[PDB]
Order: structure tokens, then sequence, then C-alpha cells
RNA sequence: AAGUCUGGGCUAAGUGGUAAAGGAUGUGGCGCCGCGAAGACAGCCAG
RNA sequence: CGAUGUCGGCUCGUCGCAUCCUGGGGCUGAAGAAGGUCCCAAGGGUUGGGCUGUUCGCCCAUUAAAGCGGCACGCGAGCUG
RNA sequence: CGCUGAAAGCAUCUAAGCGGGAAGCCCGCCCCAAGAUGAGGCCUCCCACGGCAGCCGGUAAGGACCCGGGAAGACCA
């Protein structure tokens, strides 16, 4: 079930 | 003055007829009689207890419905590994082990209470292989 | 229960009725008799067998004894069949005849340390779509914090082979006396020159 | 054998018996016979 | 109003001797044991047995009538014996006694074979009607019973293996 | 660690050792109506 | 909140049973065959495709059956993105 | 689902007792396994070696090292 990401992808 | 300690005593040892009797109630004796409570001189990290001999295991009793519904549990580890095993079955199949079962869940846990329940020789059926050692019929 | 120690020889087939039948070749016996498991003595019942004659040079003292309460020549392997008592001394391949019904037990060969893919047959990863250096991998092991471990016997990459395998019901095809062959219809574990043994089927 | 909470009688015939710890209703008529589950 | 309170009646020439926990009685057609409920008291008077309850206690009540009838019928099973008749309906259906054994052609793709257990004698006075006799007065009427079970009475038919005595009820089809 | 302590009773479900409406010839115990040796109930029969 | 990486897929499973199938039953407005409904049963099984990121769902062709749920909506120091 | 059977003169698979009954349960089949420290069993082999349940040393039955290898194998085994 589609819920919103709570993170972001990480960065370098 | 500083309380007295026993240097080591030849163990007695002792012979039960575990015929007709009650499980509990004969196993709670037996553990008695392992840790040396019943010796005046009495300490609790040394073994010092009775060596005791039981026969007729096959022929203990049981009261209530216990030989159907009583269910011996053991866990192998894996998944799914959980045995569940009757009264009725364990006398048919290892008598001995209800007795052992029973007077080592009531003794203690740890390195001493292990080894006494190492002092127990528990045997189904009339006959015990210790005449060497003359063991000292009790009634209990 | 009879039974007899054999080496696997080789694979052929043969026609029998318009049919091409696939079969492996045992050489069987001769196997004699060195010791008997009795119920007084031993507890149970068996019959250790010998097999293969051996070069007396390489027997030991310990073993030099056992062979002469045995009257027997020296011999390379011992093995027990057991609920087995032949009436003889020595047993042969006669034990078997063509129709019959056996199990053979032998050591498997050798895969060594084996994936996943081979051992379990696992389906491992893509070849492509994004796949990273995961083709032949076993993917996820577990679960997450509940139960954080792994189960006992969970099927992961090790040695695999080198084992004991039993393969049953296998029919006897021929039976050769005079060269002590036996012709097993289908497929026996392990290499050619590997050690089996022939016992009656369990099977109904 | 219809099984329920509520075991009752039926018709006058239905019989209410108590078998192996649990609460039958037996009678001649098969639709009525129940236990109680 | 009360089974065990009421005397049993022992023909001539048959003996009741009591024992402990048991009772043993022999007659003209063999002998049985009773076990019986050690509370329970076996008394034996001229020619008639009967059985003393300790109490007025629910159990005890419970296993006074019992031991009696129990006892009772230990009594007429050696003396005039035990049976039990079962009849065969329907239109291929037949039995036939081949030896001691019963055999019984009743729909199946094969027929089935029934061996008498020990004390227990088949006869086949006519094709559709068999008879269960024994001294045991359960061993009977289980021995009955089974045979019965291998092709019990249909519901839509009059067909299949009945006890005598025993109503056709059946229901309606279309 | 200290009672297999004493006396009276209940429970046979391991109830004790997690739950409700509702259901029940579980068991024991107090009542309350009927109907019965002007022969009741069960039934075992004649019609 | 001086970080417990967040859907779906892949992989690998394991458990629950309120059982989709197979096994065993009672009732049926159960003739038979086939169904209905409830009870017992978790041993095994539970297919390949088209649409869409989809889980889900619809559809094709089959099937004994194409079960529903838990495991951080199991599984990103295993992959995908 | 029954047989026999009281309490409850009848009835009742149950309260005494006994049957039948599932791919499920236990055994059975295949594999691991005596670190099963509860360390099992059988067959066979060596022995009363020197000096002072211990220490050093020389042996026995045996074993390891080393080497040629192996449908055994990462090393090891
Ligand atoms: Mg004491
Ligand atoms: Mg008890
Ligand atoms: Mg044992
Ligand atoms: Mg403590
Ligand atoms: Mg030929
Ligand atoms: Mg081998
Ligand atoms: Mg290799
Ligand atoms: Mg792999
Ligand atoms: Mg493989
Ligand atoms: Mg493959
Ligand atoms: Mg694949
Ligand atoms: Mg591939
Ligand atoms: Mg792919
Ligand atoms: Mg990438
Ligand atoms: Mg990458
Ligand atoms: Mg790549
Ligand atoms: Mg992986
Ligand atoms: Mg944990
Ligand atoms: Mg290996
Ligand atoms: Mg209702
Ligand atoms: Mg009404
Ligand atoms: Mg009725
Ligand atoms: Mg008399
Ligand atoms: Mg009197
Ligand atoms: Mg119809
Ligand atoms: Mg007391
Ligand atoms: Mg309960
Ligand atoms: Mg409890
Ligand atoms: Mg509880
Ligand atoms: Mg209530
Ligand atoms: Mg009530
Ligand atoms: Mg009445
Ligand atoms: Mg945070
Ligand atoms: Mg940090
Ligand atoms: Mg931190
Ligand atoms: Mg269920
Ligand atoms: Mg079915
Ligand atoms: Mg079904
Ligand atoms: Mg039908
Ligand atoms: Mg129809
Ligand atoms: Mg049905
Ligand atoms: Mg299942
Ligand atoms: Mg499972
Ligand atoms: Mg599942
Ligand atoms: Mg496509
Ligand atoms: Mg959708
Ligand atoms: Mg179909
Ligand atoms: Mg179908
Ligand atoms: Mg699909
Ligand atoms: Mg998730
Ligand atoms: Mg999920
Ligand atoms: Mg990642
Ligand atoms: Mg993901
Ligand atoms: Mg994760
Ligand atoms: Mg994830
Ligand atoms: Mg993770
Ligand atoms: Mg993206
Ligand atoms: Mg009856
Ligand atoms: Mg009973
Ligand atoms: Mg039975
Ligand atoms: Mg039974
Ligand atoms: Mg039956
Ligand atoms: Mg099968
Ligand atoms: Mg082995
Ligand atoms: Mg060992
Ligand atoms: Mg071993
Ligand atoms: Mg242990
Ligand atoms: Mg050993
Ligand atoms: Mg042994
Ligand atoms: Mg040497
Ligand atoms: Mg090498
Ligand atoms: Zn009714």
């Amino acid at each position: 079930v589609d819920k919103p990401p709570y993170l972001p992808r990480p960065r370098p | 003055m500083k309380t007295y300690v026993p240097k080591q005593v030849e163990p007695r040892w002792v012979l039960i007829d575990a015929e007709g009797k009650t499980l509990g109630r004969l196993a709670t004796k037996i553990a008695t009689l392992l840790r040396g409570k019943h010796r005046p001189d009495w300490t609790p990290n040394v073994a010092m207890g009775d060596f005791v001999v039981v026969v007729n295991a096959d022929k203990i009793r049981v009261t209530g419905k216990k030989l159907e519904q009583k269910i011996y549990t053991r866990y192998s580890g894996y998944p799914g590994g959980l045995k569940k095993i009757p009264l009725e079955k364990m006398l048919a199949t290892h008598p001995e082990r209800v007795l052992e079962h029973a007077v080592k869940g009531m003794l203690p846990k740890g390195p001493l209470g292990r080894r006494l329940f190492k002092r127990l020789k528990v045997y189904a059926g009339p006959d015990h292989p210790h005449q060497a050692q003359r063991p000292e019929k009790l009634e209990v | 229960m009879k039974g007899i120690l054999g080496v696997k020889v080789g694979m052929t087939r043969i026609f029998r009725d318009d049919r091409a039948v696939p079969v492996t070749v045992i050489l069987a016996g001769p196997c004699p008799v060195v010791q008997r498991r009795t119920p007084e003595k031993d507890g149970y019942t068996a019959v250790q067998l010998g097999f293969l004659p051996q070069n007396p040079k390489r027997v030991n003292r310990p073993l030099k004894g056992h062979f002469a309460k045995a009257g027997v020549e020296p011999v390379r392997i011992l093995r027990e069949i057991r609920d087995f008592n032949p009436e003889g001394d020595t047993v042969t391949v006669e034990i078997f005849k063509p129709g019959e019904r056996v199990d053979v037990t032998g050591t498997s060969k050798g895969r060594g340390f084996a994936g996943v893919m081979k051992r379990w047959n696992f389906a491992g990863g893509p070849d492509s779509h994004g796949a990273h250096k995961i083709h032949r991998h076993p993917g996820s092991i577990g679960n997450r914090k509940t139960p954080g471990r792994v189960y006992k016997g969970k099927k992961m990459a090790g040695h695999y082979g080198a084992e004991r395998v039993t393969v049953m019901n296998l029919e006897v095809v021929d039976v050769i006396p005079e060269e002590n062959l036996l012709l097993v219809k289908g497929a026996v574990p392990g290499p050619n020159g590997g050690l089996v043994i022939v016992r009656e089927t369990k099977k109904a | 054998m219809k099984v329920r909470a509520s075991v009752k009688r039926i018709c006058d015939k239905c019989k209410v018996i108590r078998r192996h710890g649990r609460v039958y209703v037996i009678c001649e008529n098969p639709k009525h016979k129940q236990r109680q589950g | 109003s009360r089974i065990g309170r009421l005397p049993i009646p022992v023909p001539k020439g048959v003996s009741v001797e009591v024992a402990p926990g048991r009772v043993k009685v022999k007659g003209p057609k063999g002998e049985l044991e009773v076990p019986v409920s050690p509370e329970m008291r076996v008394v034996v008077e001229e020619g008639v047995v009967r059985v003393e309850r300790p109490s007025d206690e629910r159990r005890h009540k419970s296993l006074h009538g019992l031991t009696r009838t129990l006892i009772a019928n230990a009594v007429k099973g050696v003396s005039e014996g035990y049976s039990k008749e079962l009849l065969i309906k329907g239109i291929g259906y037949r039995a036939r006694l081949v030896g001691r054994a019963l055999e019984l052609t009743v729909g199946f793709s094969h027929p089935v074979v029934v061996e008498p257990p020990e004390g227990i004698t088949f006869e086949v006075p006519e094709p559709t009607r068999v008879r269960v006799s024994g001294i045991d007065k359960q061993k009977v009427g289980q021995v009955a019973a089974n045979i019965r079970a291998i092709r019990k009475p249909s519901a839509y038919h009059e067909k299949g293996i009945y006890y005598a005595g025993e109503p056709v009820r059946l229901k309606p089809g279309k």
C-alpha cells in the first residue's frame, strides 16, 4: 500500500 | 566460633520401591535425599546427599486424567521442531524417564544440582544392578 | 533380508523383449562371513561380511587376529548386513534371482563446496535488468527483528556429495554367477570402481 | 448435526444428552440433532 | 423405580461364585467372567444372586443397577444363550454360509466374507436371514452390528442389511 | 527459608492456571407447587 | 529525528487456520451423478499468460485447486528502483 | 458412527467397560547421530620396561611425519 516515504534517498 | 563445615564423608546408598506411589510426591522426597537436607551437617555448596536407587518406575501412579493429558515436550531448534509426547506413551516407551524428568525439575539449576541428578539411578522393573553398593531400603 | 557387498563397474544397456534396458553392472560376490552378530552376544542380529582379496603385508596385527578367528583370508573391506543370517560361510550373487527387486547403497559423487543453485536447485537472480553481482546468490535468508535469526537447516551453500545415498526398488535384470556379476536396471550412486551394498528391497 | 452455542430442543421428541463433556441433542428427526460448540 | 435392588433369578444348574472384583458364571453353554466394582457387594442366596450398594451416592446408585444387569445377562447367556437375527432386503442381495464363516452378497463389486470370532456362531436358514448366536450378550450385538454395517439400510429403498424387527422408514425420491 | 499442620465443606473441569450474551438432566445444597397406596410416574400388556 | 531507508517486483522461506484443493464426517428441499451447509483436518499441494509501477483488480487458457492472513504491510550490510 | 449399560422399571456411545473411524498423530522408509560428558556395545592386538592416580626416560600394539596420488578436496579432513 503506497504510503509516503519518510526518508530521502541518501546523498554522497 | 564459625559454623561447622563437614569434610567429605562416605555417601549413603538408598533403595526406594516406587510402585503405586504418586509421581510428584515421591519426586520431592528423592530431591531432598539428593540435596542431603536430611543431614544435620548440610552444606549447600558441596555434593553431600544420598545416592538414590529407584525400582518399579514404570509402576508409578498418577491422579486425574494425566495419563492422557500430561504432555511432555521437546524442542529441537529446527522449524516445527516442537514434539509433544503424552504420559501414556512415555511410560510405554521409556518409563524411567517419568520419575527422572520429574525429579530433575525439582533439583536446583546449575553445576551442582546437575551433578546431583547423576546420583539418581532409576530403573523400571523390580531389579537394580547395584547390589555391590548394598543399598539401604527406605520406606517413603 | 539378504545382502552383499560389491563394486560398481559401469553402465550399459541391453535388449530384452524389443526393449532397451539401462543397466548398471556390479561385481558382487564372493563375500565371506567373518563374524555373526547375535542377540546373546551383540544384542542384535547381523552378519559381518568381507570383500576383495587383501595383501596380508598391509594388514596390521589387531586386524589379523580378527580374520583368524573366522579362518578367513585377509580382505580389503568389512561391512555388515543387518537381519541377515546366511546358511553358508560365504555369500555369492546367487542370493538374487533376475526379476527380484533390490536396494543399492553407495557413496554419491562429491561436488565439494557446492553453490546454492546446484545443491538446492535455487533459481538465483536475473542476468540482466539491473541484477547486480547476485546471479547465483540465495537472496533473503531471513526476516527482520522478529525472529532476528536464521533457521537451523536453512538451505545454504556448502559441501555436497561424497555422502551415503541409497536408491530403492531396482529390478535385477540378470545375474551371471561365473563372473560374480549383477545387472541392475537404472542408476546406482557413486563412480565406477566405487563400493556399493546390495540388499533385498523393502518395497511392496 | 447442527453445531451452535445455543443447543435446545426443537420438537417434543428431542432429547438432551451430555456425552463426553459435551452437551448434545439427539432426536428421531435427523434435522434436530445438535452438538454444542 | 429401581433395577439393581431386584434379585436375579438363577436357574439350575448354573453356578455363580463371587470373587474380589469379578464374578464367575458357569452353565450348560459355557463360562463368563463379569468384572464388578470392588465397591459393590455381590451376594449369593439360594437360587438367587443379589447386589448391594454401599450408600445412596450418585456413583454407587449408577454402579448398582449396571452390576445387576451385567450379572443377570451373564446368567441368561450360559443358560439360554443370546442371539440376533439379520434380515437381507434388495433384489440381488443374498447370504450363504461358507463353512463356519459367513459370506455376504450385498451389491458391491465383490462379495464380503465375515469370520466368526471365538464364541460366535453364524447360521443361514434362508437366503435372506442370518442368525448370530453366542453366550456373550455384547459380543453378539457387536458382531451383529458389524455385519449390518457392511451394507446399512437405505433411506430411499428397501435395500440392505436389517435387524429383525427393524422398521423400514424411507423418504421420497422426486 | 518455614506445615506434605489440624478441623468442617465444595470442585473432577488440571477448573484452579485471563473473556461476554446466551445455552445445558454437571454436581451438591435450600426452598415451592402439583400428581400418588381414594394406586401415581416409567413401562408391560388388552381394547 | 548525534537516522528504525520508506511502495511494488525478484529471491528465499517459515508460521497461523477463520481450509481453496486433496483425506474423513453429520444434515440436505441427499434418486443417481453433481451440488448446498456445517463439523474434523495445516501432511502436501495451491499453474502459464494479456493490461497497468502497481499491491489489488479485470481478462485469456487451463486446473484437483488456482485459499486468506502473520513474520518492521517478512526479506534494499540479499538484488532491483 | 456404534456394542453392552445404569443413574432415571423406559431411553441413553458412558457414568463401569468395549468397538469402528482421517492425506493428519506414533512407528515404519531414507539420511545424520555416543561431546547420548547418560561420552554405549562386540571382535581383535600389545603388557606385568627402566630410574625417582606423579615426574623423566626406552619400548610394545599401533599412529603421525615425508613422498606418489585420488570422480576426496578451498586449506584441513
Ligand atoms: Mg525424608
Ligand atoms: Mg497424579
Ligand atoms: Mg532407552
Ligand atoms: Mg536460584
Ligand atoms: Mg534377459
Ligand atoms: Mg559404502
Ligand atoms: Mg570433487
Ligand atoms: Mg547459487
Ligand atoms: Mg541437487
Ligand atoms: Mg537444475
Ligand atoms: Mg528462475
Ligand atoms: Mg537463470
Ligand atoms: Mg529478470
Ligand atoms: Mg544499477
Ligand atoms: Mg549498482
Ligand atoms: Mg553481472
Ligand atoms: Mg542474496
Ligand atoms: Mg528472538
Ligand atoms: Mg565430504
Ligand atoms: Mg435458536
Ligand atoms: Mg418446544
Ligand atoms: Mg432418540
Ligand atoms: Mg447357586
Ligand atoms: Mg445385607
Ligand atoms: Mg434431486
Ligand atoms: Mg494434609
Ligand atoms: Mg476444556
Ligand atoms: Mg490448569
Ligand atoms: Mg488453563
Ligand atoms: Mg451467563
Ligand atoms: Mg443447570
Ligand atoms: Mg422418564
Ligand atoms: Mg526519526
Ligand atoms: Mg553515531
Ligand atoms: Mg546512534
Ligand atoms: Mg478448524
Ligand atoms: Mg471431500
Ligand atoms: Mg473436505
Ligand atoms: Mg450423492
Ligand atoms: Mg439428485
Ligand atoms: Mg457434506
Ligand atoms: Mg495443510
Ligand atoms: Mg506447517
Ligand atoms: Mg500455506
Ligand atoms: Mg508481456
Ligand atoms: Mg487497480
Ligand atoms: Mg475441471
Ligand atoms: Mg470436485
Ligand atoms: Mg494468476
Ligand atoms: Mg515492508
Ligand atoms: Mg505481504
Ligand atoms: Mg540498496
Ligand atoms: Mg523494497
Ligand atoms: Mg529491510
Ligand atoms: Mg523491504
Ligand atoms: Mg535489512
Ligand atoms: Mg525512479
Ligand atoms: Mg441399548
Ligand atoms: Mg467410559
Ligand atoms: Mg477403539
Ligand atoms: Mg475407540
Ligand atoms: Mg461399527
Ligand atoms: Mg498418500
Ligand atoms: Mg551410520
Ligand atoms: Mg564414545
Ligand atoms: Mg557411531
Ligand atoms: Mg542432559
Ligand atoms: Mg566406546
Ligand atoms: Mg547395546
Ligand atoms: Mg612401527
Ligand atoms: Mg592434493
Ligand atoms: Zn426433535
